[PDB]
Formats: C-alpha cells, structure tokens, sequence
C-alpha cells in the first residue's frame, strides 16, 4: 500500500490521497522551490551522504 | 497542564528541552526502557541538531 516503486509516483499519491511520502532532502527542496501545493516536515533526521 | 509530572514532559512538544552529554543523562536515557523514558530519549535524539 504504502511501498512506492518511483519518485513522482509517490509524488501523485502525496498529491492526491491521504498520504505522506518520504524524500531524502534534495527533492524535497527541488519539489518545494517548484510545486506550491506541497511542504516539508520537521528537519533532517539523518546525514547521508 | 502545569509540568510538575515527568509525565507531562510526555505529554507535551512544545517547550523543548536538552542536557549535558553524560551517559547518566543520555545513555540511561537511551536504554533502561521506561517508556517516557524510551519518549525523552525519542526527543532528544530526534532534536540532537
């Protein structure tokens, strides 16, 4: 249900239903400085490299 | 509520709070699963930027 094979599939489910996806944080900034119907929560939780 | 139990600490997010990197305050806190303990640790790992 909530295991996404793709990036923008995720982005249309976060888009359309009652669901929340998870990005790294370089999508998360490029989606954001893009799409104005979209935002970020909380801070990054990890320092992946 | 007012914060007199270490449960409400628990309860609430909003006033934040920290401690010196000891392992009496950081990792008993980690470990020795009490579970506003297992909540305290939640938070300060989560907030340790």
């Amino acid at each position: 249900s909530v295991l996404v094979k793709s990036n923008e599939e995720g982005i249309q489910r976060v888009l359309t239903s009652d669901y929340a996806f998870l990005m790294e944080s370089t999508t998360i900034e490029f989606v954001t400085q893009r799409n104005c119907n979209l935002t970020q929560i909380g801070g990054l939780i990890d320092s992946k490299g | 509520s007012p914060i007199d139990s270490a449960d409400d600490l628990a309860k609430q997010t909003k006033i934040e709070y920290g401690a010196v990197e000891d392992g009496a305050t950081m990792t008993f806190f980690k470990k020795s699963k009490i579970s506003t303990y297992d909540k305290m640790w939640a938070f300060m790992s989560s907030r340790r930027q």
